[PDB]
Protein backbone atom coordinates (compact mmCIF):
# COMPACT_ATOMS: atom_id res chain seq x y z
CA UNK A 1 0.00 0.00 0.00
CA UNK A 2 2.37 2.70 -1.41
CA UNK A 3 1.53 5.71 -2.82
CA UNK A 4 3.41 8.59 -5.41
CA UNK A 5 2.22 12.14 -4.57
CA UNK A 6 3.44 14.16 -7.52
CA UNK A 7 3.76 17.88 -7.73
CA UNK A 8 2.94 20.35 -9.38
CA UNK A 9 -0.29 19.05 -11.66
CA UNK A 10 0.93 21.21 -14.31
CA UNK A 11 3.64 24.16 -14.69
CA UNK A 12 3.95 27.08 -17.61
CA UNK A 13 7.28 28.30 -18.45
CA UNK A 14 9.76 29.60 -21.46
CA UNK A 15 12.12 28.14 -23.19
CA UNK A 16 15.60 28.61 -20.99
CA UNK A 17 13.87 28.21 -17.64
CA UNK A 18 14.58 25.47 -15.30
CA UNK A 19 11.62 23.57 -13.86
CA UNK A 20 11.04 20.91 -11.35
CA UNK A 21 8.75 18.22 -10.54
CA UNK A 22 8.19 16.56 -7.13
CA UNK A 23 7.64 13.07 -6.03
CA UNK A 24 6.79 12.29 -2.80
CA UNK A 25 6.94 8.41 -1.74
CA UNK A 26 4.26 6.68 1.26
CA UNK A 27 7.27 4.80 2.36
CA UNK A 28 10.71 3.94 1.48
CA UNK A 29 11.58 2.66 -2.43
CA UNK A 30 15.13 2.97 -1.85
CA UNK A 31 16.61 4.26 -5.33
CA UNK A 32 13.63 1.89 -7.56
CA UNK A 33 12.27 5.43 -8.92
CA UNK A 34 11.95 6.05 -12.33
CA UNK A 35 10.88 9.06 -14.49
CA UNK A 36 8.72 8.74 -18.05
CA UNK A 37 7.64 11.71 -20.43
CA UNK A 38 4.53 11.14 -22.53
CA UNK A 39 3.27 13.21 -25.47
CA UNK A 40 0.00 13.01 -26.63
CA UNK A 41 -1.10 10.26 -28.52
CA UNK A 42 1.78 8.49 -27.81
CA UNK A 43 3.05 5.94 -24.87
CA UNK A 44 5.48 7.27 -22.09
CA UNK A 45 9.29 7.00 -22.63
CA UNK A 46 11.74 6.41 -20.09
CA UNK A 47 13.67 9.55 -18.89
CA UNK A 48 15.21 8.58 -15.92
CA UNK A 49 15.62 4.96 -13.81
CA UNK A 50 17.32 4.48 -10.55
CA UNK A 51 16.62 7.85 -9.30
CA UNK A 52 19.71 9.54 -11.31
CA UNK A 53 20.17 7.36 -14.04
CA UNK A 54 20.15 8.63 -17.46
CA UNK A 55 18.42 6.56 -20.05
CA UNK A 56 19.65 6.24 -23.85
CA UNK A 57 19.14 8.92 -26.02
CA UNK A 58 17.93 11.30 -23.58
CA UNK A 59 19.33 14.91 -23.44
CA UNK A 60 21.37 15.59 -20.40
CA UNK A 61 19.41 19.01 -19.57
CA UNK A 62 16.83 16.19 -17.90
CA UNK A 63 18.12 15.09 -14.32
CA UNK A 64 17.07 13.16 -11.45
CA UNK A 65 18.20 13.38 -7.92
CA UNK A 66 16.93 11.90 -4.65
CA UNK A 67 16.89 12.92 -0.71
CA UNK A 68 15.20 10.40 1.08
CA UNK A 69 12.21 9.84 0.03
CA UNK A 70 11.29 13.03 -1.93
CA UNK A 71 12.42 12.49 -5.18
CA UNK A 72 13.17 15.62 -8.11
CA UNK A 73 12.82 15.86 -11.72
CA UNK A 74 14.70 18.83 -13.15
CA UNK A 75 14.51 20.20 -16.70
CA UNK A 76 17.66 22.59 -16.83
CA UNK A 77 16.89 24.60 -20.15
CA UNK A 78 13.16 24.32 -21.16
CA UNK A 79 12.79 23.30 -24.87
CA UNK A 80 9.77 23.52 -26.95
CA UNK A 81 9.90 19.70 -27.39
CA UNK A 82 9.50 19.23 -23.46
CA UNK A 83 5.64 20.16 -24.02
CA UNK A 84 4.29 16.64 -22.33
CA UNK A 85 2.82 15.43 -18.88
CA UNK A 86 5.89 13.65 -16.86
CA UNK A 87 5.30 10.89 -14.39
CA UNK A 88 7.49 9.58 -11.67
CA UNK A 89 7.30 5.61 -10.82
CA UNK A 90 7.44 3.98 -7.72
CA UNK A 91 8.47 0.00 -6.79
CA UNK A 92 8.45 -0.74 -3.14
CA UNK A 93 10.91 -4.56 -4.06
CA UNK A 94 8.56 -6.55 -6.07
CA UNK A 95 4.96 -4.52 -5.88
CA UNK A 96 3.03 -6.37 -3.71
CA UNK A 97 0.44 -4.92 -2.08
CA UNK A 98 -0.16 -2.49 -4.46
CA UNK A 99 3.73 -1.55 -4.35
CA UNK A 100 3.66 -0.68 -7.87
CA UNK A 101 2.56 3.30 -8.01
CA UNK A 102 2.51 6.21 -10.48
CA UNK A 103 2.53 9.57 -10.06
CA UNK A 104 -0.47 12.02 -10.47
CA UNK A 105 1.56 13.54 -13.62
CA UNK A 106 2.58 16.88 -14.69
CA UNK A 107 1.61 18.48 -17.86
CA UNK A 108 3.81 20.92 -18.69
CA UNK A 109 2.80 24.01 -21.13
CA UNK A 110 5.29 26.62 -22.85
CA UNK A 111 5.34 30.48 -22.74
CA UNK A 112 5.95 31.95 -25.85
CA UNK A 113 5.76 35.70 -27.73
CA UNK A 114 2.33 36.25 -28.92
CA UNK A 115 1.24 35.03 -32.27
CA UNK A 116 -1.71 35.84 -33.95
CA UNK A 117 -3.65 32.74 -35.82
CA UNK A 118 -4.50 32.70 -39.57
CA UNK A 119 -8.75 32.69 -39.67
CA UNK A 120 -10.04 30.43 -42.52
CA UNK A 121 -14.12 29.95 -42.69
CA UNK A 122 -15.79 26.61 -43.84
CA UNK A 123 -19.33 26.99 -44.77
CA UNK A 124 -21.36 23.30 -44.54
CA UNK A 125 -21.28 21.32 -47.74
CA UNK A 126 -24.48 20.17 -49.65
CA UNK A 127 -24.15 16.41 -48.93
CA UNK A 128 -24.08 17.80 -45.20
CA UNK A 129 -27.41 20.27 -46.20
CA UNK A 130 -28.97 16.55 -47.51
CA UNK A 131 -29.59 15.64 -44.16
CA UNK A 132 -31.09 18.40 -42.07
CA UNK A 133 -28.26 19.21 -40.31
CA UNK A 134 -26.01 22.45 -40.81
CA UNK A 135 -22.36 22.32 -39.52
CA UNK A 136 -20.30 25.59 -40.29
CA UNK A 137 -16.65 25.55 -39.02
CA UNK A 138 -14.37 28.29 -37.78
CA UNK A 139 -10.62 27.14 -38.45
CA UNK A 140 -7.38 28.84 -35.95
CA UNK A 141 -4.12 28.17 -37.09
CA UNK A 142 -0.88 28.70 -35.25
CA UNK A 143 -1.94 31.20 -32.91
CA UNK A 144 -0.69 31.63 -28.95
CA UNK A 145 -1.63 31.97 -26.23
CA UNK A 146 -4.22 28.98 -25.89
CA UNK A 147 -6.54 32.08 -25.04
CA UNK A 148 -8.86 33.05 -27.90
CA UNK A 149 -12.34 34.14 -27.41
CA UNK A 150 -14.09 32.86 -30.99
CA UNK A 151 -17.67 34.12 -31.56
CA UNK A 152 -20.02 33.85 -33.91
CA UNK A 153 -22.62 35.91 -35.85
CA UNK A 154 -25.61 34.99 -38.23
CA UNK A 155 -26.28 38.63 -40.27
CA UNK A 156 -24.96 40.46 -37.48
CA UNK A 157 -26.57 38.75 -34.56
CA UNK A 158 -24.33 37.58 -31.64
CA UNK A 159 -24.73 33.24 -31.27
CA UNK A 160 -24.54 31.45 -27.52
CA UNK A 161 -24.98 27.92 -26.84
CA UNK A 162 -24.64 27.23 -30.23
CA UNK A 163 -20.93 26.21 -31.17
CA UNK A 164 -18.27 24.21 -29.97
CA UNK A 165 -14.70 24.20 -29.80
CA UNK A 166 -11.72 22.36 -30.00
CA UNK A 167 -7.85 22.64 -29.46
CA UNK A 168 -4.85 20.68 -30.49
CA UNK A 169 -1.84 20.07 -28.19
CA UNK A 170 0.61 22.72 -28.06
CA UNK A 171 2.46 22.56 -31.42
CA UNK A 172 6.49 20.38 -30.33
CA UNK A 173 7.98 23.20 -33.06
CA UNK A 174 6.70 26.47 -32.46
CA UNK A 175 5.17 25.93 -29.27
CA UNK A 176 1.79 27.05 -31.19
CA UNK A 177 -1.92 26.11 -31.30
CA UNK A 178 -4.98 25.34 -33.72
CA UNK A 179 -8.71 25.94 -32.76
CA UNK A 180 -11.37 24.50 -34.70
CA UNK A 181 -15.22 26.18 -33.55
CA UNK A 182 -18.14 24.53 -34.98
CA UNK A 183 -21.74 26.16 -35.33
CA UNK A 184 -24.47 23.56 -35.77
CA UNK A 185 -27.76 24.32 -36.82
CA UNK A 186 -31.01 23.06 -38.54
CA UNK A 187 -31.48 23.29 -42.39
CA UNK A 188 -34.27 26.19 -41.64
CA UNK A 189 -32.16 28.02 -39.57
CA UNK A 190 -29.46 28.13 -42.13
CA UNK A 191 -31.98 29.10 -45.51
CA UNK A 192 -33.47 31.55 -42.97
CA UNK A 193 -30.24 33.88 -42.77
CA UNK A 194 -27.73 34.77 -45.19
CA UNK A 195 -24.50 36.08 -43.79
CA UNK A 196 -22.02 34.23 -41.43
CA UNK A 197 -18.86 35.51 -39.66
CA UNK A 198 -16.65 34.22 -36.80
CA UNK A 199 -14.64 36.97 -34.96
CA UNK A 200 -11.26 35.98 -33.02
CA UNK A 201 -10.55 38.04 -30.30
CA UNK A 202 -6.83 38.03 -29.23
CA UNK A 203 -6.16 40.98 -26.84
CA UNK A 204 -6.55 43.91 -28.62
CA UNK A 205 -7.50 42.17 -31.82
CA UNK A 206 -10.61 41.25 -32.87
CA UNK A 207 -10.42 39.68 -36.73
CA UNK A 208 -13.62 38.29 -38.45
CA UNK A 209 -14.10 36.03 -41.38
CA UNK A 210 -17.27 35.98 -43.10
CA UNK A 211 -19.19 34.59 -46.35
CA UNK A 212 -22.81 34.98 -47.15
CA UNK A 213 -25.23 32.56 -48.80
CA UNK A 214 -25.22 32.06 -52.41
CA UNK A 215 -22.87 34.58 -53.29
CA UNK A 216 -20.01 32.82 -53.98
CA UNK B 1 13.77 -3.42 -34.06
CA UNK B 2 12.33 -4.03 -30.88
CA UNK B 3 8.24 -3.43 -30.78
CA UNK B 4 5.06 -4.46 -28.65
CA UNK B 5 2.02 -4.59 -31.28
CA UNK B 6 -1.81 -4.54 -28.97
CA UNK B 7 -4.54 -5.42 -30.20
CA UNK B 8 -8.33 -5.91 -29.55
CA UNK B 9 -10.20 -3.69 -27.79
CA UNK B 10 -13.09 -1.38 -28.84
CA UNK B 11 -16.77 -1.60 -27.63
CA UNK B 12 -18.03 -3.82 -24.59
CA UNK B 13 -21.30 -3.70 -22.68
CA UNK B 14 -21.07 -3.10 -19.15
CA UNK B 15 -20.49 -7.02 -17.43
CA UNK B 16 -19.21 -8.36 -20.92
CA UNK B 17 -15.67 -9.92 -21.51
CA UNK B 18 -12.79 -8.43 -23.54
CA UNK B 19 -9.35 -9.92 -24.72
CA UNK B 20 -6.55 -7.36 -25.37
CA UNK B 21 -3.01 -8.95 -27.14
CA UNK B 22 0.38 -7.74 -27.26
CA UNK B 23 2.87 -9.46 -30.25
CA UNK B 24 6.17 -9.00 -29.28
CA UNK B 25 8.84 -8.09 -31.91
CA UNK B 26 12.63 -8.32 -31.68
CA UNK B 27 13.16 -10.23 -28.35
CA UNK B 28 10.86 -13.19 -26.26
CA UNK B 29 8.73 -11.63 -23.72
CA UNK B 30 9.38 -15.32 -21.83
CA UNK B 31 12.27 -14.22 -20.89
CA UNK B 32 11.09 -10.66 -19.06
CA UNK B 33 8.40 -9.39 -16.07
CA UNK B 34 5.91 -8.20 -18.50
CA UNK B 35 2.69 -6.04 -17.93
CA UNK B 36 -0.90 -4.55 -18.69
CA UNK B 37 -0.86 -0.28 -17.43
CA UNK B 38 -4.31 2.00 -18.42
CA UNK B 39 -5.23 5.58 -18.31
CA UNK B 40 -8.72 6.84 -18.26
CA UNK B 41 -9.57 9.46 -20.80
CA UNK B 42 -7.75 12.71 -19.06
CA UNK B 43 -5.95 11.23 -16.64
CA UNK B 44 -2.88 9.30 -14.76
CA UNK B 45 -2.08 6.06 -15.38
CA UNK B 46 -2.95 3.37 -13.54
CA UNK B 47 -0.78 0.09 -13.13
CA UNK B 48 -3.05 -3.16 -14.15
CA UNK B 49 -1.04 -6.18 -13.93
CA UNK B 50 2.01 -8.13 -14.01
CA UNK B 51 3.28 -10.91 -14.86
CA UNK B 52 6.41 -12.79 -14.03
CA UNK B 53 9.16 -14.74 -16.02
CA UNK B 54 8.28 -17.76 -14.38
CA UNK B 55 4.48 -17.02 -14.94
CA UNK B 56 3.16 -16.09 -11.59
CA UNK B 57 0.46 -13.20 -11.81
CA UNK B 58 0.19 -9.92 -9.69
CA UNK B 59 -2.78 -7.97 -9.77
CA UNK B 60 -4.52 -4.94 -8.36
CA UNK B 61 -6.90 -4.28 -5.68
CA UNK B 62 -10.07 -3.44 -7.89
CA UNK B 63 -8.64 -6.35 -10.59
CA UNK B 64 -8.07 -8.97 -8.47
CA UNK B 65 -9.79 -12.40 -9.49
CA UNK B 66 -11.63 -10.14 -12.86
CA UNK B 67 -8.67 -9.93 -14.81
CA UNK B 68 -6.12 -12.66 -15.90
CA UNK B 69 -2.87 -11.78 -17.36
CA UNK B 70 -1.20 -14.74 -19.76
CA UNK B 71 1.60 -15.59 -22.69
CA UNK B 72 2.03 -17.73 -25.02
CA UNK B 73 5.29 -18.77 -25.26
CA UNK B 74 5.17 -20.56 -28.86
CA UNK B 75 3.79 -17.27 -30.39
CA UNK B 76 5.23 -14.88 -28.13
CA UNK B 77 2.48 -12.81 -27.33
CA UNK B 78 1.04 -11.26 -23.64
CA UNK B 79 -2.77 -11.63 -22.92
CA UNK B 80 -5.32 -9.51 -20.87
CA UNK B 81 -8.48 -11.55 -20.09
CA UNK B 82 -11.01 -9.12 -18.83
CA UNK B 83 -14.20 -10.78 -17.71
CA UNK B 84 -16.67 -8.47 -14.96
CA UNK B 85 -16.01 -4.93 -17.12
CA UNK B 86 -17.37 -1.79 -15.41
CA UNK B 87 -18.11 2.32 -16.59
CA UNK B 88 -14.72 2.62 -14.83
CA UNK B 89 -13.12 0.10 -16.64
CA UNK B 90 -13.33 2.34 -20.12
CA UNK B 91 -9.12 3.49 -20.80
CA UNK B 92 -6.24 3.21 -23.14
CA UNK B 93 -4.66 -0.02 -21.84
CA UNK B 94 -0.44 -0.05 -22.75
CA UNK B 95 1.58 -3.26 -22.92
CA UNK B 96 5.04 -2.56 -21.55
CA UNK B 97 8.44 -4.80 -20.75
CA UNK B 98 9.79 -4.42 -17.46
CA UNK B 99 13.40 -5.00 -16.86
CA UNK B 100 14.14 -5.62 -13.27
CA UNK B 101 17.37 -7.09 -13.65
CA UNK B 102 19.20 -3.77 -14.65
CA UNK B 103 17.07 -0.43 -14.81
CA UNK B 104 14.39 -1.35 -12.29
CA UNK B 105 11.73 0.03 -14.39
CA UNK B 106 9.89 0.04 -17.93
CA UNK B 107 12.05 0.03 -21.07
CA UNK B 108 9.55 -0.72 -23.92
CA UNK B 109 6.00 -0.03 -24.22
CA UNK B 110 3.01 -0.20 -27.05
CA UNK B 111 0.78 1.74 -28.33
CA UNK B 112 -2.42 1.84 -26.44
CA UNK B 113 -5.53 0.33 -27.16
CA UNK B 114 -9.06 1.91 -26.28
CA UNK B 115 -11.61 0.05 -24.16
CA UNK B 116 -14.82 1.56 -23.93
CA UNK B 117 -17.20 -0.33 -21.70
CA UNK B 118 -20.33 1.20 -22.63
CA UNK B 119 -24.00 0.16 -23.00
CA UNK B 120 -24.47 2.79 -26.34
CA UNK B 121 -24.45 1.20 -29.77
CA UNK B 122 -21.22 1.03 -32.85
CA UNK B 123 -22.06 3.44 -35.36
CA UNK B 124 -20.50 4.48 -38.05
CA UNK B 125 -18.78 8.00 -39.23
CA UNK B 126 -20.51 10.63 -41.79
CA UNK B 127 -17.47 12.36 -43.51
CA UNK B 128 -18.47 15.81 -45.23
CA UNK B 129 -15.86 18.11 -47.34
CA UNK B 130 -14.79 21.08 -46.15
CA UNK B 131 -14.00 22.67 -49.22
CA UNK B 132 -11.33 25.03 -50.04
CA UNK B 133 -12.68 28.28 -51.35
CA UNK B 134 -11.04 30.54 -54.38
CA UNK B 135 -7.41 32.06 -54.47
CA UNK B 136 -8.77 34.97 -51.86
CA UNK B 137 -7.52 32.66 -48.88
CA UNK B 138 -4.81 34.76 -47.02
CA UNK B 139 -2.20 34.26 -49.92
CA UNK B 140 -0.77 31.94 -51.55
CA UNK B 141 -1.83 29.17 -49.01
CA UNK B 142 -5.27 27.67 -48.82
CA UNK B 143 -7.33 25.06 -45.95
CA UNK B 144 -9.39 22.46 -46.81
CA UNK B 145 -10.54 18.99 -44.65
CA UNK B 146 -12.93 16.58 -43.64
CA UNK B 147 -15.71 16.95 -41.06
CA UNK B 148 -16.30 13.65 -39.80
CA UNK B 149 -19.68 13.70 -37.29
CA UNK B 150 -21.81 11.25 -35.58
CA UNK B 151 -19.79 7.86 -34.81
CA UNK B 152 -19.52 5.88 -31.56
CA UNK B 153 -17.21 5.06 -30.15
CA UNK B 154 -13.59 6.38 -29.96
CA UNK B 155 -11.46 6.22 -31.73
CA UNK B 156 -11.10 7.52 -34.99
CA UNK B 157 -7.45 7.80 -37.21
CA UNK B 158 -7.72 9.87 -39.95
CA UNK B 159 -4.89 10.48 -42.94
CA UNK B 160 -4.46 12.26 -45.89
CA UNK B 161 -3.58 11.14 -49.28
CA UNK B 162 -2.54 7.56 -47.73
CA UNK B 163 0.06 8.68 -45.45
CA UNK B 164 1.61 11.22 -47.87
CA UNK B 165 0.32 14.44 -46.96
CA UNK B 166 1.50 15.17 -43.25
CA UNK B 167 3.14 18.85 -42.79
CA UNK B 168 0.58 21.32 -41.63
CA UNK B 169 -1.94 18.29 -40.69
CA UNK B 170 -4.62 19.02 -37.80
CA UNK B 171 -6.58 16.37 -36.39
CA UNK B 172 -8.24 17.88 -33.47
CA UNK B 173 -9.64 15.91 -30.78
CA UNK B 174 -13.56 14.75 -30.68
CA UNK B 175 -16.08 16.34 -28.93
CA UNK B 176 -18.61 14.75 -26.80
CA UNK B 177 -22.04 16.16 -28.30
CA UNK B 178 -25.41 16.38 -26.33
CA UNK B 179 -26.69 13.69 -28.86
CA UNK B 180 -23.82 11.13 -27.51
CA UNK B 181 -22.19 10.98 -30.83
CA UNK B 182 -18.65 12.27 -31.46
CA UNK B 183 -17.48 14.48 -34.26
CA UNK B 184 -14.00 15.84 -35.08
CA UNK B 185 -12.41 17.54 -38.19
CA UNK B 186 -9.25 17.31 -39.78
CA UNK B 187 -7.64 20.34 -41.48
CA UNK B 188 -4.52 20.39 -43.88
CA UNK B 189 -2.96 23.60 -45.39
CA UNK B 190 -1.76 23.61 -49.15
CA UNK B 191 -0.52 25.98 -51.86
CA UNK B 192 -3.27 27.43 -53.72
CA UNK B 193 -1.84 26.79 -56.47
CA UNK B 194 -1.58 22.88 -56.22
CA UNK B 195 -5.52 23.06 -56.14
CA UNK B 196 -6.76 21.95 -59.58
CA UNK B 197 -3.51 19.59 -60.21
CA UNK B 198 -2.96 17.68 -56.89
CA UNK B 199 -6.01 15.77 -55.46
CA UNK B 200 -6.77 16.03 -51.79
CA UNK B 201 -8.16 12.59 -50.39
CA UNK B 202 -8.60 11.89 -46.11
CA UNK B 203 -9.17 8.68 -45.16
CA UNK B 204 -10.90 8.17 -42.15
CA UNK B 205 -10.48 5.02 -40.26
CA UNK B 206 -13.19 3.40 -37.59
CA UNK B 207 -11.99 0.30 -36.29
CA UNK B 208 -14.64 -0.34 -33.78
CA UNK B 209 -17.21 -0.29 -36.77
CA UNK B 210 -14.61 -1.64 -39.42
CA UNK B 211 -15.34 1.43 -41.63
CA UNK B 212 -13.18 3.37 -43.72
CA UNK B 213 -13.77 6.32 -45.47
CA UNK B 214 -11.90 7.61 -48.14
CA UNK B 215 -13.35 11.24 -49.22
CA UNK B 216 -11.64 13.47 -51.90
CA UNK B 217 -11.61 17.51 -51.18
CA UNK B 218 -13.12 18.91 -54.46
CA UNK B 219 -12.33 22.66 -54.47
CA UNK B 220 -15.99 24.35 -54.44
CA UNK B 221 -16.65 26.97 -57.71
CA UNK B 222 -19.06 30.56 -57.77
CA UNK B 223 -21.03 31.14 -59.82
Amino acid sequence: AIQMTQSPSSLSASVGDRVTITCQASQSISNQLSWYQQKPGKAPKLLIYDASSLASGVPSRFSGSRSGTKFTLTISSLQPEDFATYYCLGIYGDGADDGIAFGGGTKVEIKRTVAAPSVFIFPPSDEQLKSGTASVVCLLNNFYPREAKVQWKVDNALQSGNSQESVTEQDSKDSTYSLSSTLTLSKADYEKHKVYACEVTQGTTSVTKSFNRGEC
Amino acid sequence: EVQLVESGGGLVQPGGSLRLSCAASGFSLSSYYMTWVRQAPGKGLEWVSVINVYGGTYYASWAKGRFTISRDNSKNTLYLQMNSLRAEDTAVYYCAREDVAVYMAIDLWGQGTLVTVSSASTKGPSVFPLAPSSKSTSGGTAALGCLVKDYFPEPVTVSWNSGALTSGVHTFPAVLQSSGLYSLSSVVTVPSSSLGTQTYICNVNHKPSNTKVDKKVEPKSCG
